[PDB]
């Protein structure tokens, strides 16, 4: 009371598409309808009110639709900082103020490699007894990728976390982020620290690598 | 204009309050509204206010446990939030209302939102450790360099790059949570390879709800 | 440097209907709560929207055209004034006119509003020198709306000849602050209907 329903609940365009979105009311909401744009880490942005109105400076490819219970948004041709999770939101006056779930934005561009890059441990973080192997993974799509952690190229541990960056608003790449941590004790009884990259956009699995240390 | 209070952590039964600076001034010619974001999921519009007809307006299902205040004297409006239930862990957002709409609910210009956690485990400082470049870091000529963020709670941490004046080229990861019950973080940047040598580079990380800021430079591996 | 002092005016008179637009959107925020608060519970409030949305759309244009004729007269004089910048100047008292009507069409919507909020909430003294003040300053804005018109196709037949001229400008100037000031004293009146209606409620 009011229910409402978003569609759909995410998209994968591609960058010069044109994009629909759907909010269906339960009960008539006349023109009580506005659309939202939030960028991961950001703060929503009104860029529709009232159903069909651009807020002011908000660009001419955004528009608007609907009056009684259906509503549409509408991007004329996307462009890559345009990837967002977009909102509608009811309101009325008495007052009640209701939001959609939600449309997540998955932009398709064209496959591209990462670049992978190593990271030894800081002799600063090995004096307080642990040690933690970075390796690094920049600016691939699409955003499928593993990485194999080989300690003395001989076993695939099983000892490390990583995490996947929200989708770029510039060039709608991805980068990851692996971290094999494991102690001073474990670290400097093994010597070859290997990290290999199996991703879409390399014809074999790329492996980057360093030796140390002493002590 | 609207400016927000720092991240927090508060106990199980604690309340919290958020408060929310404007540049204008007077509250007498605005309507505002307090929205929260608590993944999982979405936005929750909390209560709103009208302060020169005197009005507050507080969501249902927050009747009883919400606050809002305006003060004109420090031109900064706060939102109490009571009895924090494991279920308030969230992000609030305060945000002015357009006066282009029919009503005061199309928000037009918002807060940098509050992170608040409900937990009643103790803040923990981040520990800042270099990423340095690297044979072995290039592509090139470009090098990669890097500060990792480990072993803090709760999230979040800010990092920026030479107090602002570097944004070209960063990533900075989402944090992940360790079995410790610990959060680590990393935040890397693209350079060239040139001018390692004569340009300098330095993470600022800072952790509100600790209130622990630490500026760390990074350069190649000394022996 | 009389023409450059009427251009800066011209940009204080925008400022000034640019707030009163603002205050008066709060005032119709203002009466539909409490129109839906009386009425649930517990409609020709469905024509009075419709009439609030026309006016508040029409003043919205009519502000967007007044600044851009505003930076319009700001470039002319600073490109060394006028023929052009006259012009410019009429059609912006033309536009600051219609701006001012057309709030006045809102402001006697909101007035109405309130009465209707009024009826069905309601101490009484209070109220009657309320609709005193009222009906005294709706009747005022009125003859001043009347004598602003006047002027105008007074000054837009002589800028048409040539050039009195500037006297009529400045007059009309005049005309246009005193509307100005007589519409924000209404709206504060409408103000303090609002605060009032609000207060009896929870009473």
């Amino acid at each position: 009371d009011i229910q409402m329903t978003q569609s759909p609940s995410s998209l994968s365009p591609s960058v010069g598409d044109r994009v629909t979105i759907t909010c269906q009311a339960s009960q008539d909401i006349r023109n009580h309808l506005n659309w939202y744009q939030q960028k991961p880490g950001k703060a929503p942005k009104l860029l529709i009110y009232d159903a069909s109105n651009l807020a002011t400076g908000v660009p001419s490819r955004f528009s608007g639709s609907g009056s009684g219970t259906d509503f549409t948004f509408t991007i004329s041709s996307l462009q890559p900082e345009d990837l967002a999770t977009y909102y509608c939101q009811h309101y009325d006056d008495l007052p009640r103020i209701t939001f959609g779930q939600g449309t997540r934005l998955e932009i398709k561009r064209t496959v591209a490699a990462p670049s992978v890059f190593i990271f030894p441990p800081s002799d600063e973080q090995l004096k307080s007894g642990t040690a933690s192997v970075v390796c690094l993974l920049n600016n691939f799509y699409p955003r499928e990728a593993k990485v194999q952690w080989k300690v003395d190229n001989a076993l695939q541990s099983g000892n490390s976390q990583e995490s996947v960056t929200e989708q770029d608003s510039k060039d709608s790449t991805y980068s990851l982020s692996s971290t094999l941590t494991l102690s001073k004790a474990d670290y400097e009884k093994h010597k070859v620290y290997a990290c290999e990259v199996t991703h879409q956009g390399l014809s074999s699995p790329v492996t980057k690598s360093f030796n140390r240390g002493g002590c | 204009q609207l400016v927000e209070s720092g991240a927090e952590v508060k106990k199980p039964g604690s309340s919290v309050k958020v408060s929310c600076k404007t540049s204008g001034g007077t509250f007498n010619r605005l309507a505002m509204s307090w929205v929260r974001q608590a993944p999982g999921q979405g936005l929750e519009w909390m209560g709103g206010i009208m302060p020169i007809f005197d009005i507050t307006n507080y969501a249902q299902k927050f009747q009883g446990r919400v606050t809002i205040i305006t003060d004109e004297s420090t031109s900064t409006a706060y939102m109490e939030l009571r009895s924090l239930t494991s279920e308030d862990s969230a992000v609030y957002y305060c945000a002015r209302a357009s006066y282009s709409s029919s009503s005061p609910y199309a928000f037009d210009i918002w807060g940098q939102g509050t992170m608040v956690t409900v937990s009643s485990a103790s803040t923990k400082g981040p520990s800042v450790f270099p990423l340095a470049p690297s044979s072995k870091s290039t592509s090139g000529g470009t090098a990669a360099l890097g500060c990792l963020v480990k072993d803090y709670f709760p999230e979040p941490v800010t990092v920026s790059w030479n107090s602002g004046a570097l944004t070209s080229g960063v990533h900075t990861f989402p944090a992940v949570l360790q079995s410790s019950g610990l959060y680590s973080l990393s935040s890397v940047v693209t350079v060239p390879s040139s001018s390692l040598g004569t340009q300098t580079y330095i993470c600022n990380v800072n952790h509100k709800p600790s209130n622990t800021k630490v500026d760390k430079k990074v350069e190649p591996k000394s022996c | 440097q009389l023409l450059s002092g009427i251009v800066q005016q011209q940009n204080n008179l925008l400022r000034a209907i640019e707030a009163q637009q603002h205050l008066l959107q709060l005032t119709v925020w203002g009466i539909k709560q409490l129109q839906a608060r009386i009425l649930a519970g517990g409609t020709t409030w469905m024509e009075w929207d419709r009439e609030i949305n026309n006016y508040t759309s029409l003043i919205h244009s009519l502000i967007e055209e007044s600044q851009n004729q505003q930076e319009k007269n700001e470039q002319e004089l600073l490109e060394g004034s006028g023929g052009q910048l006259l012009s410019g100047i009429v059609q912006q008292q033309n536009n600051l006119l219609r701006a001012i009507e057309a709030q006045q069409h809102l402001l006697q919507l909101t007035v109405w509003g309130i009465k209707q909020l009024q009826a069905r909430i309601l101490g009484h003294t209070t109220w009657m020198e309320w609709d005193r003040e009222i009906n005294n300053y709706t009747s005022l804005i009125h003859s001043l709306i009347e004598e602003s018109q006047n002027q105008q196709e007074k000054n837009e037949q002589e800028l048409l000849e040539g050039s009195q001229l500037l006297s009529g400008i400045v007059q009309q100037q005049n005309n246009l602050l005193r509307a100005i000031e007589a519409q924000q004293h209404l709206l504060q009146l409408t103000v303090w209907g609002i605060k009032q209606l609000q207060a009896r409620i929870l009473a």
